[PDB]
């Protein structure tokens, strides 16, 4: 409930900006820059608890995947957006 | 019980009429004191102090033709106590800044007489040297370590030291597992430094560290890596997106000048610039150039060549980035 | 929590406004129960200032999902 939880629902967050509309552009980019930075926070929060060990925990490796997944919701917002023939959305 | 009783009366004459406040061979040559090391474990390298505690099994022998005796064939392993009554060698270590013998279950000191005379004298002493470390390169950097034993009140005149087995009397160095440091190289030098009172003997146990750098790729490095490669999606966004770019850029930058200030006021308040310092003002440099990028585009736009300018970034960020790391990595590692 | 709520009266066609205030408020939920477990030790287990904690993370994470919801039953 500190770290996997908190992964865990930041990588949601993250699978939340699918189903808004590709045009929100604002939205969809600050849902992925919000959700990198708190995946970056919770990172280096994480790592607080227990010493500098120089090897990478179980812990780490759960949260390179979360970062990962972030990371591709972004990416994939960006390739996307890249494809978004028009600015106007849905109206009407 | 008749060796009990044989064993007393050797060790009620060794003590009796034993002058505590005069050395071996007072008035004479100086006496020799070996001593061996042994590094039970190097623990709380901290550079925020710039000490480090080492716990260590600490042996003295000396000769001492008053402790001589030969009815008793085995050698006297005596209760610590007797050491409060026996003279010791007044060693210090210069760079000491808080130490102690182990307390439980009882003083953890060993006092053994040889029947030629020696005294082996040993404590498990717990010190928090000061290492003064030099976090030019850090964390990429070797840190020199050093332990100073030095006799306080007998000159050289009166006293001196040597390694117990030379290269030999410090053990137990590789066996030491620290966290975030590899000991690389260990040294034994015995020096005579002097001061306004005399000239005193001195060994110096110096151990260079290596810092692991597999931590600070965790938690320094590539967090910084991955929000260089974040602000570099705002040259993928068309330049009319003003507030996704902008939003972009200006939670890079800020949270990258966050990650630089919450690291350093960890570490103390050195005056130059680190390593570690160096890679993160380079990568603000890169993300406050992607934010400036926008900058130009949009008042190049407002105020085809702006998609021109746009798309060299698009491909000249990670190149140059990776010009940057290439340097940086060379130089350092 | 009622801060929240807010965006249920802002317009639908405003993504970028009650994306970023359901984002910010749930973010903040997050930060204040890391900052409260901070302080307490390493207890392993719920505690009543964690439930309530929760409760409201999952009431202000709703309201993020009642503006996804609206948001792709119109366009999508
Ligand atoms: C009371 O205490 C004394 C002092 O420790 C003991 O007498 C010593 O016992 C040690 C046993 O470890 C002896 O050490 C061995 O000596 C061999 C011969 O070395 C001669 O030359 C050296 C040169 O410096 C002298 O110091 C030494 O006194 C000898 O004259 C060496 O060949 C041995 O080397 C290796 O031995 C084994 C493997 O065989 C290894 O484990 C060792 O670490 C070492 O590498 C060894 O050094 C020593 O000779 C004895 N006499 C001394 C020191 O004067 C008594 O036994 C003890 N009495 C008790 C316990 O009842
Ligand atoms: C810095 O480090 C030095 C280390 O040298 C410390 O100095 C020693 O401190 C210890 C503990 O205070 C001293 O031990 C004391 O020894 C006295 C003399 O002991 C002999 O004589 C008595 C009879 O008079 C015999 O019984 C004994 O076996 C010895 O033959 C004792 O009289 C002291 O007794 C006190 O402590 C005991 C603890 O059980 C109590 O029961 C008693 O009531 C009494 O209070 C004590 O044992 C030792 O002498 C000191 N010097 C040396 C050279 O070791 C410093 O204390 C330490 N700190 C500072 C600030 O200097
Ligand atoms: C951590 O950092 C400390 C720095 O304080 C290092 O300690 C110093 O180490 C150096 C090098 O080991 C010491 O300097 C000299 O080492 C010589 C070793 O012998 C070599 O050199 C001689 C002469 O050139 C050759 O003949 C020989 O074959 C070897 O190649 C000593 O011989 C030196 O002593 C001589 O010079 C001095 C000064 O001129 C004289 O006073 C002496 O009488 C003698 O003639 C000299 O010691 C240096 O002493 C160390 N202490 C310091 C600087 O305080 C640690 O090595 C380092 N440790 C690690 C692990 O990094
Ligand atoms: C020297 C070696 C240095 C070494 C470094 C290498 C650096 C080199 C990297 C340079 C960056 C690569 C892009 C270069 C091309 C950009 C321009 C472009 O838009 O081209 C095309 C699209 O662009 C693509 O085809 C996308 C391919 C790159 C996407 C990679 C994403 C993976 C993220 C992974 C990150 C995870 C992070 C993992 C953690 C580590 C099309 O462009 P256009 O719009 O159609 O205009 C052209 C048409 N015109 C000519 C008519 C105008
Ligand atoms: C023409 C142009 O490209 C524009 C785009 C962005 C602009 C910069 C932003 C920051 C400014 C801070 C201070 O006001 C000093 C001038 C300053 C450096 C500006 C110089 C002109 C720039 C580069
Ligand atoms: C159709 C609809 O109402 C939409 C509106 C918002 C959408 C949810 C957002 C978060 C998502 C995380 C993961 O992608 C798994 C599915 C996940 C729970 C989604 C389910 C479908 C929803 C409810
Ligand atoms: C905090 C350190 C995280 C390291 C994990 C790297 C993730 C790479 C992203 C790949 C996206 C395709
Ligand atoms: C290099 C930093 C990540 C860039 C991600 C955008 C990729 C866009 C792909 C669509 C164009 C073909
Ligand atoms: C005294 C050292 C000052 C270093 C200033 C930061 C250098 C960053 C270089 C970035 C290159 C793109
Ligand atoms: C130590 C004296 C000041 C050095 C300043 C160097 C600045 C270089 C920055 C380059 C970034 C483009
Ligand atoms: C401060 C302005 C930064 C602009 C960076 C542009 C990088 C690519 C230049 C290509 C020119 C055609
Ligand atoms: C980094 C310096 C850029 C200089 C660009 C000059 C623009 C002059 C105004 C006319 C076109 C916007
Ligand atoms: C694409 C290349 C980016 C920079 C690669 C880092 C090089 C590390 C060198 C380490 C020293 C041996
Ligand atoms: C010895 C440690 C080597 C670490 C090298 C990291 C290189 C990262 C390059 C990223 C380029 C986009
Ligand atoms: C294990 C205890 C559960 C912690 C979370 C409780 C959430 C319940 C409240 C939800 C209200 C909609
Ligand atoms: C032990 C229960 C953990 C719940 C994880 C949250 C799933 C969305
Ligand atoms: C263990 C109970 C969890 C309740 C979750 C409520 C809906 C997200
Ligand atoms: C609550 C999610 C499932 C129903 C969504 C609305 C109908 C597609």
């Amino acid at each position: 409930i500190q770290t996997y939880l908190p992964c865990i629902m930041t990588v949601i967050l993250s699978q939340v900006s699918f189903w808004l509309n590709r045009e929100s552009v604002p939205a969809r980019t600050v849902f992925g820059v919000t959700t990198v930075l708190t995946m970056t926070t919770l990172s280096i929060s994480a790592r607080n608890s227990l010493p500098k060990v120089a090897y990478a925990t179980a812990m780490d490796w759960f949260i390179a995947v979360c970062y990962a997944f972030v990371f591709s919701a972004l990416i994939e917002f960006a390739t996307v957006n890249y494809f978004t023939k028009r600015g106007y959305a849905w109206d009407g | 019980p008749s060796n009990m009783s044989l064993v007393k009366e050797t060790v009620d004459r060794l003590l009796k009429g034993y002058d505590i406040r005069l050395r071996p061979d007072f008035g004479g040559p100086p006496v020799a004191v070996g001593m061996n090391i042994d590094i039970a474990s190097i623990d709380m390298v901290s550079e925020v102090n710039m000490d480090y505690t080492l716990t260590m099994y600490f042996q003295q022998a000396w000769r001492d033709k008053r402790l001589s005796y030969n009815v008793i064939p085995l050698n006297l392993t005596l209760d610590n106590r007797v050491a409060d009554q026996l003279w010791v060698p007044d060693t210090y270590f210069l760079n000491d800044k808080k130490s102690f013998v182990h307390g439980v279950t009882v003083k953890n000191r060993m006092i053994r007489l040889h029947p030629d005379g020696t005294v082996l004298y040993g404590l498990r002493i717990t010190t928090t040297a000061a290492c003064m470390m030099d976090l030019r390169r850090y964390p990429l950097d070797e840190q020199n370590c050093t332990l100073e034993i030095e006799s306080y009140g007998y000159t050289t005149d009166d006293i001196e030291f040597y390694w117990r087995g030379d290269d030999n009397a410090v053990t137990g160095v590789t066996k030491i597992e620290l966290p975030q440091f590899s000991i690389v190289d260990y040294k034994l030098i015995t020096k005579k430094v002097v001061f306004s009172t005399g000239s005193y003997p001195r060994l110096s146990l110096s151990f260079k560290l290596k810092r692991n750098i597999g931590y600070f790729i965790l938690q320094t490095y590539m967090p910084s890596i991955l929000i260089t490669i974040l602000s570099w999606v705002s040259f993928w966004i068309n330049y009319d997106a003003s507030a996704a770019r902008v939003a972009l850029g200006i939670t890079t930058v800020l949270t990258m000048t966050t990650i630089n200030t919450h690291l350093r006021e960890t570490l103390p308040k050195i005056p130059y610039v680190k390593a570690i310092d160096m890679y993160l003002m380079g990568c603000f440099v890169f993300v406050f150039m992607a934010l400036l990028e926008y900058a130009l585009v949009n008042y190049i736009f407002f105020g085809t060549d702006v998609n021109a300018i746009d798309r060299w970034s698009r491909i000249f960020f990670p190149v140059v980035f990776s010009f940057f790391n290439i340097v940086y990595w060379l130089y350092y590692v």
